């Protein structure tokens, strides 16, 4: 089997990218949330309250002979016939541990049976929603979660570029998370209903921790992606992510015109 | 010397700043602080209209209330804005239809995003009717059955009567039958008839009241250019009453002057009611020798000729009328400003593509998803990059607009400067990032910074909407984010698209338009590239992009838009200033 | 030239059809079966009996709850018919009538078929299917093309069961609008034949998006329904259907052409086995497990080689075969479409798919994915189409005409057939709901049904000829 | 055994409308002529050349100018009459406030208006009469309902129905519901826009808030509202009119598309759906094209037209949005029993200005005219009325039975034909102030044509006979004058004599379903409103609530509709007086003017 | 085919660089497909476009 590179990693900022992306690396697990709490969060079943489904279990549905079908193993979910559930976060501008292109990214690398759509304010997930729930624990959970930085929001869901509020958070209209005694804290659900007792995501990161595990680059932190005299300067004396973009624009330009022209480029 | 959206070159106003109060370079702000919908004056008023409204009707309908989870719209600052440029301007003082003279160099600030959402503002959706409305006809071969079939001279006196009789038949009235029915001439006030030359002897024969003077609206270069292209031939420009395209749409157009045209050939000329010759006239207006502003599009979207989807980007960059204004022809430290011409060519090329087109006609509802818009003709800021790219590409290859040579690697070099600076300043001022809060607005405006500096640069312009989709990348890789679910579409096949020559792939940026397939869908892009048409052309010398006839038709102060100052206009509409043509006040009850 | 490079041809079970076959013998210009299918598309349509006998019966003609009125009851309405109520309301019955259609279908079947028929021995067919309410007609090559319209089915068959019914229950006057409305619907009111009892698998000749894509306006649904979810055999119809598509598009010409035919045969046939063996090697993973599997049999078959290493110690990577290297990644979507939306066995993540595969094909090599931007646009374009308020629809109703996905060049449509196939019924626009009587009559055309064999097999038989 | 010819006596109100035109005896074949000073006789064309003067001087170039008139001889060299709107003093009912006007009182008559009043150039009635019909968007919510149920899992009930249609009446025309810092419409601008819903379920139509109801059991008379609940069933559909001012800036195939965004969005607001979720785009599919009724089907290329045009209406959908078949006076206005002939005649006064001059003249050809004078005559002065109302007593006196109860022969629909031809002509003939009103031949041969048609229509109940006796007019009009219309005029007439019963191709077509589209139809005025009238009536002589749509009948019972289609002649004279005030106006964002 | 048979060769026969692509195409093509038809173009049938 051919080893993935999954993209060039020449700094912090892409190297963070490629750990993020590459399923073969684990993400740290930074918090602790109960069944309970982690379900109220999702907000589309509470603990105990059996799946719903959108069809029956695939068992009975007949499918029919297909050998390709036989190669790709169901999930649970799948199985089950679960209803298929969308769950849908926002990263800030500011420094987040992941960004929006690098959740489709990971997604699609690191969890079966998705769709996902990336925006430039949010990120859907929509998978069967037991296997929705099994995928969460790693997206509420791990390292890729700063509590102040990556929100849960199902809609209104305004603020990844909006200035942080006084207290370093990111701006959310309904108010479903709020700074408590230090913490982070859901003081509504995902979608903006209200919890018996607030889900506790506790402390967002140090500055100097988001500037060290950020996935983003940002002119004012001195890390742009392309520097004051790196436009039209050598391939050797520019980032490398700038030199893929230059090579992806020459081959699609090229290889468009006749397909010929970028053999052996 | 700071950048425009910080202070405005000659009123000094800090647009950016305006907007909170606090300096924008702090990543600061308090939320759920500005009593919601009660920050808004516009938002304000229309709830206490609602409220009288249900009563009257006996349905609710504007309720505020309704807002998801109890979260009113207005948890942070519900921004006010500033038409970009207005204080750069010196020229276009004159009496318009719609509104006394503007005094040039006069801001417009603290506009409301509704004042600027296409339902609200009457100079937008005017801009678009005046496109639509109007007529274009050469001349020749009416003349030529006249003179070969019926056998009467045709003169300057003929001509001159001919345009007496359709001024009169166009809107209002009749001339060769007994009672018979016609139309308040208050209803039709906007609509008139004139013809254009490149023979300045028969443009001086005519009675000039029936003319647009091609000498006296261009400057002398684009006179002679423009002159060169019409020849000795004379050309109508007839514009139907926008009360009637309100009725039905722009296929109107060419039928109306059709039969219009016939009629004051058959009046000015004494041909008998049923001639054969008749046929040929209609047959021309229609069909013969005419030209649409816009073409028919196929079943899925389908619409006669002159609706906005059948428009081509140079026709949208050619009625612009930047072009010859003294702040386009000596407004870059006394030369051509080719800037000038494309930030204001996008300006109707992005709301009526957009909000006129793929909101009023493909989609639709209330927010005639005015912010995206609003964000590329205020506050300076797609203002600031362009012109950084300009500065940057004069100073690094030592020439003036219109002469960087036209490689792809000098695009490239441009596009990623131009990235850069506009990364740059959304990065080093967190209230600009907010201002410009959804990412579309962003990705869209580096792309069209970059397209306008190499466009202006190097007069190319399909070099210069390569460096638009060039951006991808660029702001891909910066960020991690583009913008909305389905903005890219476009941008990623354009990438490969620019330099094809497949069946549908194929074809200049003066020719492609809404109905190219990759554009047919989304937002932020179609004006972009119809600036960046007007201005490469401006660059590199020309008059036009690609019909000389399309510019010299709207060469007329009688338009009811002013296609010269569209970003002014449009402002104008904001603040409730603009008169509409085809209102129906003449014959409904007071209010 | 002719396109002499060989592959094989491999089935949906991962074993071997036909070997050695010149790329040339698979092209819809010069095979059999590809052409044979076009011509059944153009020349077959089904012709409703019991829904045109309900309409005449009920008065519900056409479509959009359409309904003229015969009131049997006027009596009993309480009203008054004549002045002061001098003399009592009777009925009237006459938009309305009972003909015994489904009970005849026999009869009409041998009517329609001496009407249609040019010469005795020229391959009409008609044959009765649902009991009677549905007759399925092919007209002959002869009558087909007498002119030039793919529509002489359509049109022929709506006027001979027009004529022929009014001729066998010798019908009055009355009858001539109402029974040419059974069969015709609004035409000619419409240009469609809508709301009528004359179906064609191809649209109206009015609605194509450009010339040429009369076989590209087929919807997603109808494909899957017609080869019964059977996913590599929807993949095979979708893509041999978007192969002639391109070809009348004039795109499958010149410098394009091997470009264009490789689609076609690594995406749509299996050639050499690439997308089985990719859904083999990664079927139990993610889309990116798919992504390693790519990458790595075009590296196995020489089609990409390192071309440079940057200091980090990232691969550019060259296509040796820039052609063939599309065609791999072609292979490699419809690959991870099967994978991904084949493992939560849900259709609707197949745009997601489209997009991030290809992009993750480019981070991970530094070549263009399928269509130099067109697979990641359309992955865009389908994903936001799919999920928003703005238009669109589920995944099944989109086709190579549809403004959202006609932009890429062959590979996009036959990965939707793949997703739809997977499907366990999570939509309620599937295709059950808009082509169930498609499924039902043209699905029982082996060739429609199981184009792969019958490709391949045709493949064989004019190896020899380049 | 006829009655005093209502053009000569209008029934109630007792007036002459044509001797009114003249101050002389109709029957007189007598006239001064060169005595009126020409435009001077108008009072609207008087009035339009002091405007014009000013308009001149404002804008620097000419605009009216009568004495531009062909050879020196000023438009007015006879007499420019006025008109009288056909039986108004007839009417009793219909005097609610509407949006557009103050009650009207029935029974007051509207005479003295000049032909351009009648223009639907300065018309403003006439204009909201198309825009309320193009800005409609019909469609079930059974499958909505049924992915939100299914796929999404949440049950659907009054109470999440009424939240719905509450949300969708805030975003229609003016607000945002789900997203922050968001533009939206000044309310004043889309007051004429708002949604319902109907259904033929009378539990759930009583569960439902009333303000969003289309409540047929009070629209409808019983034994109407019992047939067309019959048809819609225990279903909802809903019906939104999107703002005059939005179509009047595009077309009508904006409705279904802006309907698809709005009604989404209220599902997800609604129902709680998560932004970007795959069932999203399954509510957009059923708006636009899974479960949607339009007004008007697509056009081809050479007059290319999405939905909702004019052109793609069928006769029998102008047939069915009219709403006077649930009015008394079409329910007890003959002598207690049910009156077709007032269905026909003013369910083709919309049905001829709309497809003549709102789309032939507005949409295909164009000009000042609005080909006004050829139109006003088929709901003026009632000439056609006393037409129309002659074939009827004639045959209920003949064939001894009520409306609808004529056997549908073939015969019989030829000498009821050849009555109201003879009858036309008579009057035509013998008043020489009549031949001179109706002065353009099209006006006398379209209006014996529809005489006969409606005659035929109203005693038969069958649509396509009464249409049929329509075109047999061609020979006993030619034959007798040996002049028709004007050069185009009987196109039609001479083919549908043949194609009525034909079965050929883009021949053969019920009425119903035949519409400006139908080849024979796409060029010519004077005849589809005919077609209209006749189709409507022959459905309500045989007892029907509808003809061909009971959708569409539903559908437009509405009495917050800007235009009343109850009563189209009265609402066209109103807009006459200049007393209808039209919807998408732009008042409250222009200056003070 | 045609069209796109001569744009192809065109570019081929004259090595033409990538700013000539959109051009040739114009050449044989016209508008197209901005319009449906090959409008203004420089390949011409006996027959219509196929949409009218
Ligand atoms: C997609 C298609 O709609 P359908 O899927 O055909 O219903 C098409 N609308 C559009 O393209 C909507 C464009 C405006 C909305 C997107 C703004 S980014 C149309 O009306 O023909
Ligand atoms: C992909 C490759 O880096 C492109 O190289 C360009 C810089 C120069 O192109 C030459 C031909
Ligand atoms: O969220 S989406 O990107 O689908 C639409 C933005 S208006
Ligand atoms: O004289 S014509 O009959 O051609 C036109 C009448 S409006
Ligand atoms: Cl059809
Ligand atoms: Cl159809
Ligand atoms: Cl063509
Ligand atoms: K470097
Ligand atoms: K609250
Ligand atoms: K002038
Ligand atoms: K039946
Ligand atoms: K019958
Ligand atoms: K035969
Ligand atoms: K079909
Ligand atoms: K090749
Ligand atoms: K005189
Ligand atoms: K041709
Ligand atoms: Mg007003
Ligand atoms: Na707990
Ligand atoms: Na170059
Ligand atoms: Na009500
Ligand atoms: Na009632
Ligand atoms: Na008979
Ligand atoms: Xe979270
Ligand atoms: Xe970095
Ligand atoms: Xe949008
Ligand atoms: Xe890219
Ligand atoms: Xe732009
Ligand atoms: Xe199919
Ligand atoms: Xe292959
Ligand atoms: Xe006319
Ligand atoms: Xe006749
Ligand atoms: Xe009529």
């Amino acid at each position: 089997v051919y080893q993935r590179q999954f993209l060039p990693a020449d700094d912090r900022v892409t190297k963070n990218r490629k750990k993020v992306v590459d399923p073969s690396v684990k993400l740290e697990k930074i918090r602790t949330l109960s069944d309970k709490d982690f379900l109220t969060l999702i907000g589309h079943r509470h603990l105990g309250e059996a799946y719903r489904s959108v069809n029956p279990p695939l068992a009975e549905i007949g499918e029919p002979e297909d050998p390709i079908r036989e190669l790709v193993p169901p999930t649970e979910g799948a199985k089950a016939g679960d209803r298929v559930c969308t769950i849908i976060m926002t990263d800030s501008v500011y420094n987040p541990p992941i960004a929006h292109y690098t959740r489709a990214w990971m997604y699609h690398n690191r969890f079966r049976g998705i769709d996902n759509g990336v925006y430039s304010g949010r990120v859907t997930l929509e998978m069967r929603e037991r296997d929705l729930e099994e995928a969460c624990r790693t997206l509420f959970e791990t390292e890729i979660c700063d509590a102040s930085r990556d929100q849960v929001r199902q809609y209104t869901c305004t603020g990844h570029s909006c200035r942080l509020d006084p207290d370093g958070m990111m701006f959310d209209p309904i108010e479903r998370c709020i700074m408590s005694g230090g913490n982070v804290v859901y003081q509504k659900d995902s979608f903006g209903n209200p919890v018996d007792t607030p889900i506790n995501m506790g402390k967002p990161l140090s500055e100097e921790e988001l500037i060290e595990r950020t996935v983003v680059y940002r002119t004012d932190r001195g890390e742009p992606m392309t520097r004051e005299g790196d436009p039209g300067a050598p391939d050797e004396e520019v980032r490398e992510a700038l030199q893929w973009s230059r090579r992806i624009q020459w081959l699609r330009m090229l290889g468009n015109m006749v397909p010929d022209k970028i053999k052996g480029m | 010397p700071k950048q425009l959206f910080l202070e405005s070159k000659n009123s000094k106003m800090n647009s950016i700043e305006m907007k909170y109060g606090q300096d924008p370079a702090i990543n600061r702000a308090e939320f759920h602080v500005y009593g919601g919908v009660r920050q808004s004056k516009r938002k304000s008023e229309a709830w206490e209209a609602a409220k009288r409204i249900t009563k009257e009707r006996g349905i609710p309908n504007y309720n505020p209330d309704l807002h998801l989870k109890g979260a009113q719209m207005g948890q942070k600052v519900l921004q006010t804005y500033r038409i970009t440029g207005l204080d750069r301007e010196w020229a276009g003082g004159e009496d318009t239809p719609a509104h006394k003279g503007w005094k040039p160099g006069t801001d417009i600030a603290g506009l409301e995003m509704d004042d600027l959402n296409y339902e609200n503002n009457p100079a937008m959706q005017q801009c678009y009717d005046d496109m639509r409305r109007t007529a274009i006809n050469g001349l020749s071969i009416a003349h030529e059955t006249i003179e070969r079939r019926f056998g009467k001279e045709v003169t300057p006196e003929t001509i001159n009567l001919y345009f007496e009789m359709l001024n009169h038949n166009i809107g209002a009235g009749a001339i060769m039958m007994e009672h018979t029915a016609e139309t308040n001439p208050e209803l039709v006030k906007d609509s008139y008839a004139k013809c254009f030359t490149g023979n300045d002897e028969l443009a001086d024969a005519l009675d000039q009241r029936f003319l647009i003077d091609i000498n006296k609206m261009f400057p002398k270069y684009q006179a002679d250019q423009i002159k060169a292209e019409v020849g000795d031939r004379i050309f109508q420009v007839a514009r139907i009453p926008t009360m009637a395209v309100r009725t039905s749409d722009g296929g109107l157009s060419r039928a109306w002057v059709g039969q219009q045209a016939s009629l004051a050939f058959l009046c000015a000329y004494d041909i008998p009611a049923g001639d054969a010759v008749t046929s040929d006239f209609v047959f021309t207006i229609k069909h013969g020798d005419v030209v649409f502003m816009g073409t028919q599009l196929p079943y899925r979207r389908a619409q006669r000729n002159n609706s906005a989807g059948g428009i081509a980007l140079g026709y949208y960059s050619d009625c612009n009328q930047t072009s010859r204004t003294p702040e386009a022809l000596e407004g870059l430290d006394g030369g051509i400003d080719p800037v000038k011409v494309i930030v204001e060519a996008l300006t109707p090329g992005c709301v009526i593509t957009d909000q006129g087109w793929l909101h009023n006609y493909l989609a639709g509802g209330s927010s005639g998803w005015s912010n995206y818009i609003i964000s590329v003709y205020t506050d300076e800021v797609l203002e600031d990059y362009g012109y950084h790219g300009a500065i940057y590409a004069m100073d690094k290859w030592k020439c003036g607009v219109g002469e960087v040579p036209n490689t792809y690697e000098n695009m490239m070099t441009i596009a990623e400067e131009v990235s850069r600076w506009s990364q740059k300043n959304y990065d080093e001022y967190p209230g600009l990032m907010e201002a410009h809060f959804g990412g579309s607005q962003r990705y869209s405006i580096q792309a069209a910074a970059s397209g306008a500096a190499v466009g202006a640069m190097t007069g190319d312009p399909d070099l210069g909407n390569a460096a638009w989709h060039y951006n991808t990348p660029l702001c891909k890789e910066h960020y991690l984010r583009l913008g909305f679910y389905g903005h890219d579409l476009q941008d990623q096949q354009n990438m490969g698209h620019t330099y094809s020559y497949r069946s549908d792939q194929g074809i200049p940026y003066e020719l492609k338009g809404p109905n190219y397939p990759d554009f047919a869908m989304n937002v932020g892009h179609m004006g972009g590239y119809i600036g960046i048409i007007a201005g490469a052309a401006h660059a590199r010398g020309a008059a036009y992009s690609t019909n000389p006839i399309i510019k010299a038709a709207f060469a007329d102060p009688n338009l009811q838009f002013d296609f010269r100052y569209p970003r002014r206009e449009f402002g104008i509409g904001g603040l409730r200033q603009f008169m509409p043509a085809g209102e129906r006040d003449a014959v409904i009850p007071p209010h | 030239a002719y396109l002499t490079e060989k592959i094989d041809l491999y089935g949906d079970n991962g074993k071997v059809l036909e070997s050695d076959i010149p790329l040339e013998a698979v092209t819809p210009v010069q095979n059999p079966a590809v052409r044979e299918l076009a011509s059944i598309f153009k020349r077959s349509v089904a012709v409703n009996l019991g829904g045109a006998q309900k309409a005449l019966s009920t008065g519900h003609y056409a479509n959009e709850y359409i309904h003229f009125p015969d009131i049997p009851n006027k009596d009993k309405l309480g009203i008054k018919s004549s002045p002061g109520g001098k003399y009592p309301p009777k009925s009237v019955k006459v938009r309305t009538m009972d003909l015994p259609l489904v009970d005849d279908a026999d009869d009409i079947a041998a009517r329609l078929k001496e009407r249609l028929q040019v010469n005795p021995d020229d391959g009409t067919e008609v044959r009765v299917m649902k009991k009677g309410n549905v007759l399925y007609v092919k007209i002959s090559e002869q009558l087909a093309n007498t002119g030039v319209e793919y529509t002489t089915a359509l049109t022929t068959t709506a006027q001979a069961m027009t004529d022929l019914v009014m001729e066998k229950y010798d019908l009055d006057f009355h009858a001539s609008p109402l029974v040419h409305c059974a069969f015709y619907g609004r035409y000619p009111q419409t240009y469609e034949f809508m709301g009528g009892n004359v179906i064609s698998l191809l649209a109206a000749s009015c609605a194509n998006e450009g010339p040429g894509f009369a076989m590209r306006n087929i919807m997603a649904n109808h494909i899957v329904a017609a080869t019964r979810k059977r996913t590599l055999e929807a993949v095979a119809l979708s893509s041999t259907l978007e192969a002639i598509g391109h070809v009348e598009m004039g795109d499958a010409i010149g410098r394009w052409r091997r470009w264009q035919a490789l689609v076609h045969a690594c995406q749509g046939l299996n050639a050499n086995n690439v997308v089985y063996d990719l859904v083999k090697e990664a079927g139990h993973g993610c889309t990116g497990d798919v992504v390693a599997a790519t990458v790595g049999r075009a590296l196995e078959d020489g089609i990409i080689s390192v071309k440079k290493t940057l200091p980090s110690g990232y691969k550019f990577y060259t296509a040796n075969d820039p052609s063939m290297w599309n065609a791999y990644v072609c292979a490699g979507l419809v690959a991870a479409v099967i994978v991904n939306q084949g493992a939560a066995r849900a259709a609707q993540g197949v745009s997601s798919t489209l997009l991030y595969f290809n992009d993750l094909i480019e981070h991970e090599t530094g070549l263009p994915h399928a269509g130099y931007g067109d697979g990641m646009g359309n992955g865009v374009s389908f994903s936001f189409f799919s999920h928003a308020i703005y238009g669109g629809g589920s995944p099944g109703i989109f086709s190579g005409n549809h403004i959202v996905t006609r932009h890429s060049k062959g590979f996009a449509i036959p990965v939707i057939a793949a997703a739809v196939s997977l499907d366990s019924g999570t939509a309620v626009y599937g295709p059950e709901a808009t082509s169930g009587l498609v499924g039902d009559i043209f699905g029982e055309v082996d060739l429609i049904r199981r184009p792969m064999e019958a490709i391949a097999s045709a493949a064989a038989e004019i190896k020899d000829k380049f």
